[PDB]
RNA sequence: GGGGACUCGUGAGAGACUGCCGGGGUCAACUCGGAGGAAGGUGGGGAUGACGUCAAGUCAUCAUGCCCCUUAUGUCCAGGGCUUCACACAUGCUACAAUGGCCGGUACAAAGGGCUGCGAUGCCGCGAGGUUAAGCGAAUCCUUAAAAGCCGGUCUCAGUUCGGAUCGGGGUCUGCAACUCGACCCCGUGAAGUCGGAGUCGCUAGUAAUCGCAGAUCAGCAACGCUGCGGUGAAUACGUUCC
């Protein structure tokens, strides 16, 4: 049917959409039905630390941690494709789920 | 332990020290550090040397201190007055 | 400021009573951002003003302000080892401000129960020249007209 | 901190509520975040150094 | 209108007039007036003596009011003092008993500032 | 073809679907006096309509969402004035002169560290 | 089911430069006023701290030179303390009420958290909670009912239906354990306080004032703190003499 659901996550911008575009281009050449990379909202994890190691409360930093999500593609689970879905080496800063 | 679903709380090393004396009916003092233990109505008449931080303080369980913790009768701090 | 005057904000016409004087009264009554509360007090007191005269209430309001607008204020100035007050001329849109503050202020400490019947009784007593808001008008005038000798140092 | 207290917090204590956290770089008992395992100080050098991914300075 | 020897404040609504009894606040006042059927929006000057019998006897069967509440309260404070507990010593000195901060506050148990 | 505009004020985002008619408001399934019960807000809902004098036409309906109610009233005013241009290319200088096309960017300023609020500082106390 | 219109999510870009007009200025820098534009002269806010000062702070984050301890100034454990209380200061919270209290009804957010978890629904309890268990590593499910606001009712200016300290009793949950010393709930109790002396603080706009919500640390929590988020939303600025 249309069963394969991929769930790319990554810390940085521009290392994930290129992993969605030019790397999951290797699915349409096996003749499958793509729906395109769908952007999801970005997660944020804000941290707030005191700068000084002692007694200066009013001087602070703000560190964040973004997480980008994309490519909720619902391609055709053809047994020829599902081999070649997982042959490519994704970068180290890209996570993937096959659900 | 403070909620009626799980009973009261007495330390098990303190329950064994009175059950060896409730079986033969003697009233020797029990040196103890268990301030957190509840007084139950099997401590009646028993005396207890209860640690307060620096020494052990005698306490005589009479009848009306039977819903209290055992540490409530050895005061830890000391204050006579500023002048 | 050091760098000259600042632009002042336009007040939109009031929908119930088509006048910018009503919407300049609700901003004096406004406390803690309760603007729909502040408009129920002003609208409620103006409806009680026509229940005791029959006259249109904003005509009574403009007669009430014309009895409490000051013309001479009494600003302070030190010269040497002594101070004094200089009588200076109140520009007109300050006299609107300084008179709306006296009506709201002297009726918050007035002897009724609710703010609607406190504010409405002060408007009616000022449109006849009776209230405590009218009393500060001539106290501001008698103070400034007792110091005509110092009107020669006007910055 | 003291080197005995760093080894004690690593092991398994009696009465499992008695456990706590220390910084995995310097062994500090306070201000340790759970996402990183680091205190407020060691988080701040390692984020500037780019040594833990996804973390940078935020402005909004 | 004496209820239990308490002299209710005249010209006052019945939800609040029962709260002048030592031992009844607003929750008991809703459930005296619910069992006896006397409505809450009633003044105390319009009360009926036939109605006053209905709630002068519901209270002794269920509640605890002046005198024998006030003596049961002051015999609990009395109990802690001779057993020598922590709160009994803490009752003897006018210091606060429920684990309170005594460095910058507790001006309720203590009086006004002695100012040495 | 349907008029599709959008106005937004602070966080409110309305979606005006201006249709010609007898003049009727049903904002989010609810009329004007049933959704905005305040006469000051209702003055500025149809304040672009009294300028162009087309208030007796144009029964609208919108999808009111986000923000608070005063933000929703001002966002609806920007939605109407940007919808009157798609039915009329000649009332544009009339509504630009009043200021009904300005989006009015006035957001809540962020809280800054060391401060009690966006700008409020704590007690100074030099000694 | 489906649609690609509208929002939104997020990629890539367009846009503001004194670019255009008029007056002033050495024709210059630039300034005053327009037009057009979502925005106009740094559009709003953040990030960003030159050379140095204060022998400023930190040897208790870490690191380190000297110096001292090595049957103890090392290290384990149980109890206690860090929470004391004639007082003095400092930063806040809740108040002294009618622009309010209480009861009933009803509307509109944003940014966040969730596997040793979030607990919908049902059921029992006045209530904190207990129990059962769906769905969810989440734009999906839960957190999640925002509170002020609006409308109706009542109180009627009183130390009160204001205030909610203190104390008496009864509980729930976390945890080996809640006495010293946890928070929350129910019933009772109902203190000071009626707007604060000399003095002193913050704030120029979505600011101040007021109203909630969330996060980190965390078993629980002394969270009224701190860092954020949105709701409603002012009054003024002549001016540069004085501080
Ligand atoms: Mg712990
Ligand atoms: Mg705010
Ligand atoms: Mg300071
Ligand atoms: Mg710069
Ligand atoms: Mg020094
Ligand atoms: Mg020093
Ligand atoms: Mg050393
Ligand atoms: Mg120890
Ligand atoms: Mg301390
Ligand atoms: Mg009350
Ligand atoms: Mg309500
Ligand atoms: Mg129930
Ligand atoms: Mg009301
Ligand atoms: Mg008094
Ligand atoms: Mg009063
Ligand atoms: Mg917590
Ligand atoms: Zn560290």
């Amino acid at each position: 049917g249309q069963k394969i659901r991929i769930r790319l996550k990554a810390y940085d911008h521009e290392a994930i959409d290129a992993s969605a575009r030019k790397i999951v281009e290797t699915v349409v050449r096996t003749g499958a039905s793509v729906v395109g990379p769908v952007p999801l909202p970005t997660e944020k994890n804000v941290y707030c630390v005191i700068r000084s190691p002692h007694k200066y409360k009013d001087s602070r930093e703000h560190f964040e941690m973004r997480t980008h999500k994309r490519l909720i593609d619902i391609i055709d689970p053809t047994p020829k494709t599902v081999d070649a879905l997982m042959r490519i080496d994704l970068p180290a800063s890209v996570d993937v789920n096959i659900q | 332990p403070r909620s009626l679903k799980k009973g009261p709380f007495v330390d098990e090393h303190l329950l064994k020290k009175v059950d060896v004396q409730n079986e033969k009916n003697t009233k020797q003092v029990i040196k103890t550090w268990s301030r957190r233990s509840t007084i139950i109505p099997d401590f009646i008449g028993h005396t207890f040397a209860v640690h307060d931080g620096r020494k052990h303080v005698p306490v005589f369980v009479t009848e009306s201190m039977v819903g209290h913790k055992l540490g409530e009768f050895a005061p830890t701090r000391t204050f006579k007055g500023h002048i | 400021p050091r760098k000259g005057p600042a632009p002042k904000r336009p007040l939109v016409n009031d929908p119930v009573y088509g006048s910018q004087l009503v919407t300049q009264l609700v901003n004096k009554v406004l406390l803690k951002g309760k603007k729909s509360l502040a408009e129920r007090i002003v609208y409620g007191a103006l409806e009680q003003a026509r229940d005791k005269t029959g006259t249109d209430p904003v005509i009574t309001l403009k007669r009430a302000l014309d009895n409490v607008k000051p013309a001479l204020e009494v600003r302070s100035r030190r010269v040497g080892g002594a101070t004094y007050q200089v009588p200076v001329e109140v520009r007109p849109d300050r006299s609107t401000t300084l008179a709306l503050r006296w009506l709201v202020g002297y009726s918050r400490q007035r002897r009724e129960k609710t703010m609607i019947e406190r504010l409405a009784n002060e408007i009616l007593d000022a449109s006849n020249g009776l209230g405590a808001s009218v009393k500060r008008r001539e106290d501001t005038h008698k103070m400034a007209e007792a110091n005509r000798a110092f009107a020669h140092y006007r910055w | 901190a003291k080197k005995a207290l760093v080894n004690k917090a690593a092991g398994k204590p009696r009465f499992a509520v008695r456990a706590y956290t220390r910084c995995s770089k310097c062994g500090r008992p306070r201000a340790v975040y759970r996402k990183f395992g680091l205190c407020r100080i060691c988080l701040r050098e390692m984020a500037h150094a780019g040594e833990l991914p996804g973390v940078q300075k935020s402005s909004w | 209108a004496r209820l239990v020897g308490v002299d209710l404040p005249r010209d006052k609504r019945m939800e609040v007039a029962l709260t002048y009894i030592f031992g009844i606040g607003r929750t008991r006042s809703n459930e005296i007036l619910a069992a006896t059927g006397i409505d809450r929006d009633l003044r105390t000057r319009d009360l009926t003596e036939e109605q006053l019998i209905h709630l002068r006897d519901y209270i002794e069967a269920n509640l605890k009011v002046e005198g024998d509440l006030r003596r049961e309260v002051q015999a609990d404070i009395r109990r802690k003092i001779e057993i020598g507990c922590y709160q009994g010593l803490r009752h003897r000195r006018g210091m606060p008993v429920r684990g309170q901060r005594t460095k910058t506050n507790a001006r309720t148990r203590k009086g006004p500032k002695r100012t040495i | 073809r349907p008029i599709q505009t959008v106005g937004r004020r602070k966080e409110a985002v309305v979606r005006v679907r201006l249709v010609p008619g007898t003049g009727k408001f049903d904002l989010n399934g609810r009329s004007l006096e049933d959704y905005f019960p305040n006469k000051v807000h209702q003055q500025l809902i149809k304040a672009p309509l009294v300028t162009v004098d087309r208030v007796e036409s144009f029964d609208i309906f919108a999808h009111l969402g986000g923000g608070g109610p005063s933000g929703q009233a001002g966002a609806l005013r920007l939605g109407i004035a940007r919808a009157l241009i798609l039915v009329s290319p000649e009332d544009r200088p009339a509504l630009k002169k009043a200021g009904f096309l300005t989006r009015d960017p006035r957001a809540t300023e962020r809280k800054k560290y060391g401060l009690k609020k966006a700008r409020k500082a704590p007690q100074y106390s030099k000694r």
